[PDB]
RNA sequence: AGUAAACUGAGAGUAGAGUGCUUAGUUGAACAGGGCCCUGAAGCGCGUACACACCGCCCGUCACCCUCCUCAGAGGAGACAAGUCGUAACAUGGUAAGUGUACUGGAAAGUGCACUUGGACGAACC
RNA sequence: AUAGGUUUGGUCCUAGCCUUUCUAUUAGCUCUUAGUAAGAUUACACAUGCAAGCAUCCCCGUUCCAGUGAGUUCACCCUCUAAAUCACCAGAUCAAAAGGGACAAGCAUCAAGCACGCAGCAAUGCAGCUCAAAACGCUUAGCCUAGCCACACCCCCACGGGAAACAGCAGUGAUUAACCUUUAGCAAUAAACGAAAGUUUAACUAAGCUAUACUAACCCAGGGUUGGUCAAUUUCGUGCCAGCCACCGCGGUACACGAUUAACCCAAGUCAAUAGAAGCCGGCGUAAAGAGUGUUUUAGAUCACCCCCCAAUAAAGCUAAAACUCACCUGAGUUGUAAAAAACUCAGUUGACACAAAAUAGACUACGAAAGUGGCUUUAACAUAUCUGAACACACAAUAGCUAAGACCCAAACUGGGAUUAGAUACCCCACUAUGCUUAGCCCUAAACCUCAACAGUUAAUCAACAAAACUGCUCGCCAGAACACUACGAGCCACAGCUUAAAACUCAAAGGACCUGGCGGUGCUUCAUAUCCCUCUAGAGGAGCCUGUUCUGUAAUCGAUAAACCCCGAUCAACCUCACCACCUCUUGCUCAGCCUAUAUACCGCCAUCUUCAGCAAACCCUGAUGAAGGCUACAAAGUAAGCGCAAGUACCCACGUAAAGACGUUAGGUCAAGGUGUAGCCC
């Protein structure tokens, strides 16, 4: 066979590449955004649980670790 | 699709009878400062300014003259979202004015066309 | 596939039909926001007439105006059905002649 | 063509082949069988064949099936009064398997002529009503009767709207 | 090979007109063997994404109008379409092609490490 | 489906799209009558009128009927047992509430829910319950139609609030493409009431409007189409413009556009748009598809009964060849290659010398699940069964890459220099770094391909093509046109320019796999070129002047040829004429039963260039390919035979040589409308 379909392929992921290359810092920017978000989202979750389980406050000495940040 | 001038006025005329509708029409008509700005009469009907109304106002940045007619608190909040002026009126020459001021607003003043 | 993947990936989950440009619906109502010309997709070569609507369901479409000639100017209401114009890319709706704003084409 | 050996087993027509229909009273009816031994073979392909069509002419009774639990294979129907049915299956075909249950549980073909006649009582012919449950929707398909209008006009005589004029 | 070269006539056509054309004749040579690194021919092959048949086909950037998507404004895609710079791929496509991965670069892309044949190695010895 | 059209230069296969059929809504054009059926687009807002009374007062009814489809697994079966009817009773009928079971579509990029269970009399104890066989969640939908479920303006509910309610009939505003009367009667059936005659009923009956449908008719017929699928076009107008098409496509001087004629189909209709009816037992080497690898449970299957060693892996140790480095001696050069440059002063012999790599064996085909594994020794060691089975987990996963610490002979992205080029951010040369190695962690990707899944079995009657012959049983995994897309969003991850999973919108009629023929190849081998490709021989051109042709300039002043195959060419010929060109002047049935050297050599004849300095072209047969495009060759012969044309032969010249002549079919839409004729189009004082 020819290789025309992964020559397709080829240059779809070489512009992919150079496009992330080019746009890298607003895209860091967009996802550390998008990582807080999700950790926020995550938090509402966890208060929603208690909050309808019926307990005033979070349970005693619990606070929610931040499983979506790198430190 | 192009850009629209500043210098164009786009009217919905609504009246609570033909006559009146006609009347407005026939003031319209008499329009003769199109150099400065344009009156373009985007629609005319008898009734209360209806969401249709309110639709092509949208569509063409128009504003939208009752003469005796109503407009509904469900229509009086579309046409602010939707970012159109609807403005009720019950006399034909404060119509006019108002008519006049919106003109004059568009003009880079005062509008040189009279109604009579 | 094995009669129990079969029945365990159930009947074909057909994929649902996709509205068209009028949103399956046999006609709708615009207004004519301008008027002017599309040359066609080679080896085609014309000047085809098209419009601009702000369709009844709040979208905004060119619908192409069949006949030879017309009058469709801005601020009027057309009926326009569906039904691609071939030649024309990214033109899915013709004016339908003979209602409100426009009429038939002329003899 | 259909998939996997004797695709017959999955039709119908065959299906409705079982003349085996339990009385009120079984409820469970547990398969042991071996997959192995020449002595199991009966019970094997009673299993493979006849499962299905018993299953289907008696969709309430729980069947189930146990491979290589017990040295012979046996059938075991667990009734509604409590009792419990041993049935040995070992050296037996299939075919004696069927007539064997047909015998001691199954419903006398008597018994299900009667059932019979107790559904077609039900479609009484002199009924009216939409086909689905009536041979006939109207009188007027009746011959002889006053034909339905939409097909045949009616007198003006009998049209209530010409009434209407004579009453005027 | 009576060839090249040189030399001398005649004719067609004009009223006249060629250093032009056709044609007759005289003297009259040299090499003529190696080859296939260069151009074409033949035979057997091989490859081919070309079929208006390589003056083909075709890739990507840069600029231009539309349609859709994501997005605080901008990007992406597709389409229409011409130019622009190159010639990356299709023949051993002129550095074989490609996969993963990394660095680099106007732009197809270059190279590094490993892997595939979706290349060949002409198929006795020579 | 009885199928059909459409991918290509052509054939086969796969596949998508579309056509043909039948309904329903809307629109366009058109319409005569009678019977019948059916009828707002909207759970948006409503003027008006009516829709529930009966009856000796109490009671009963106004909870029914009628309406809508917003919501939505309260509808079905079983248990139990309310209400209601059987004049009181009887259990019978009917049927609520409650309990048990069943009960729609899509999305798993909704995979976790977060108390969703149990025991005990209670106290209280246990820590459980649902869920990849789809729980929890989001979106959509009235359904399973003698009819059923739900709602009754909204706040699920309706004490209360928002507020003042047609989703009862008729009707209306708004809205949609969607649009029926503000009719009569209780005469019939049904309901309510009464003891009953009876009364009320926009339920219902009988009427009104509407080609939405069916039936029937009239001695007053339209709509659509006419390139193919697909029934059927004459002449004009236009000339890639106007415009047409369901798909393929048409239009650059038209059976496809518009008009006109005619014909074809249906016909009081036609058919443009939309929607629905047509949708899983087919495949996975190359068309999408066997997931990089191995192992469970729950399960499924019957393949369970039948029945020596080589290169796996981890650790430890060791080293033969060759490097590097260091030492003696020698020498002035060494490396580099198509050729050079840059670069080092260093190079050769001998000896010592690794944490790098592992000739020959290997023409062996072994080990491991895969990735991988080929120097030597030792230790540990190569799961189980007489099956399959994981984004649903665990463990691995070449090379590259990241963090840290070491090693560094050699190689080597990057970087620099040299060279090359029009440019060379490369190919070629030199130096060097990350990196390749070790340790400990990550990363989890490969054309991870033997593109061919595991287990069992067969070679029997084959097989689209190619490839690695064709299949049977069973199980798991995966695929449903191309591109968007190894992408976006979501989710997880020691990943942070990442990996896995993975869409949709817009667009297209194709995409794609395998072959055949031809063209091409800076394509391989072999054999050749005989004035020919190179060298070789002779004489020239390219340098000078002149003649002449062409181009460019100029002019008022031709035209044609114009790469080989134009250029002393049409012309074996221009002072006038020739002359077709230009300026001025003159004529109009004109030399012509006119004329035109006006356009079209891309309509042609006619005569030719061209390969051709070729030997092939071949009708008609036959055969091979599964009867596809296509192919047809072996002489110690294997499917070719071929009339005819050409070559050849024959002929002229001076032989039988050589030179002439001849040179088929085709290519370059090669030249010539200016030899002449001619089609078409064009001027006609
Ligand atoms: S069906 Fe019988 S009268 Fe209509
Ligand atoms: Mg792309
Ligand atoms: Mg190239
Ligand atoms: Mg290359
Ligand atoms: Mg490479
Ligand atoms: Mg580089
Ligand atoms: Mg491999
Ligand atoms: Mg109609
Ligand atoms: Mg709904
Ligand atoms: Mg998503
Ligand atoms: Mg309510
Ligand atoms: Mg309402
Ligand atoms: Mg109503
Ligand atoms: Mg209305
Ligand atoms: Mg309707
Ligand atoms: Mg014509
Ligand atoms: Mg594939
Ligand atoms: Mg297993
Ligand atoms: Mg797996
Ligand atoms: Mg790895
Ligand atoms: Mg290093
Ligand atoms: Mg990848
Ligand atoms: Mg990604
Ligand atoms: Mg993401
Ligand atoms: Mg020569
Ligand atoms: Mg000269
Ligand atoms: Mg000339
Ligand atoms: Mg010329
Ligand atoms: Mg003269
Ligand atoms: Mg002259
Ligand atoms: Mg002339
Ligand atoms: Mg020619
Ligand atoms: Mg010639
Ligand atoms: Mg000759
Ligand atoms: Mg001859
Ligand atoms: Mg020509
Ligand atoms: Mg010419």
């Amino acid at each position: 066979k020819n290789v025309l379909k992964i020559r397709r392929r080829k240059m779809n992921h070489h512009k992919y590449r150079k496009l992330v290359k080019k746009t890298r810092f607003l895209r860091r920017k967009v996802q550390e955004g998008r990582l807080r978000r999700k950790q926020i989202k995550f938090e509402k979750d966890l208060r929603r649980i208690w909050l309808k389980a019926g307990l005033k406050e979070a349970p005693e000495g619990w606070q929610t670790p931040k499983i979506y940040l790198r430190g | 699709k192009r850009e629209r001038d500043s210098n164009v006025l786009s009217v919905i005329i609504k009246g609570d009878v033909d006559g009146s509708v006609e009347a407005i029409l026939n003031i319209i008509d008499t329009y003769d400062a199109s150099h400065e700005c344009e009156l373009e009469l985007v629609h005319f009907g008898v009734g209360d300014v209806s969401a249709n109304d309110v639709n092509l106002a949208e569509t063409f940045d128009g504003v939208i003259y009752g003469f005796n007619v109503n407009a509904g608190n469900v229509i009086q909040q579309s046409a602010a979202k939707k970012g159109v002026k609807i403005k009720l009126h019950k006399i034909i020459y404060r119509l006019v004015e108002d008519l006049q001021e919106e003109l004059s607003s568009r003009l880079p003043a005062k509008t040189s066309w009279d109604p009579g | 596939a094995t009669l129990n993947q079969m029945h365990r990936l159930g009947p074909p989950k057909r994929p649902p039909r996709k509205l068209g440009p009028t949103e399956g619906r046999p006609q709708l109502k615009g207004v004519v926001l301008c008027t002017f010309t599309r040359k066609p997709k080679k080896p085609n070569s014309a000047n085809r007439k098209c419009c601009r609507v702000r369709l009844s369901t709040g979208r905004e479409a060119v619908c192409f105006i069949p006949g030879e000639g017309h009058t469709l100017q801005e601020h009027q209401i057309v009926l326009v059905e569906g039904g691609r114009t071939q030649d024309l890319p990214g033109v899915k709706l013709t004016v339908v002649r003979g209602k409100y704003d426009c009429g038939h084409v002329q003899k | 063509p259909m998939k996997g050996r004797f695709p017959i087993r999955r039709t119908l027509q065959y299906l409705s082949q079982g003349n085996v229909v339990f009385k009120d009273s079984v409820k469970v009816m547990t398969v042991n069988y071996n997959t192995h031994g020449e002595l199991g073979e009966g019970a094997r392909k009673f299993v493979f064949f006849n499962i299905p069509q018993i299953q289907y002419k008696n969709p309430w009774v729980q069947i189930m099936m146990f491979k290589n639990m017990t040295p012979s294979p046996f059938l075991r129907f667990y009734l509604d009064s409590g009792e419990q049915v041993l049935v040995d299956v070992e050296t037996k075909s299939n075919k004696e398997i069927m007539e064997h249950i047909r015998k001691i549980l199954g419903k006398n073909e008597e018994t299900l002529r009667e059932e019979e006649e107790e559904k077609k009582q039900l479609s009484h012919p002199a009924n009216f009503g939409p086909r689905k449950y009536c041979l006939r929707e109207c009188i007027c398909e009746v011959e002889g009767q006053v034909p339905c209008p939409s097909l045949v006009p009616l007198p003006k005589e009998m049209r209530g709207k010409y009434k209407a004029a004579l009453k005027a």
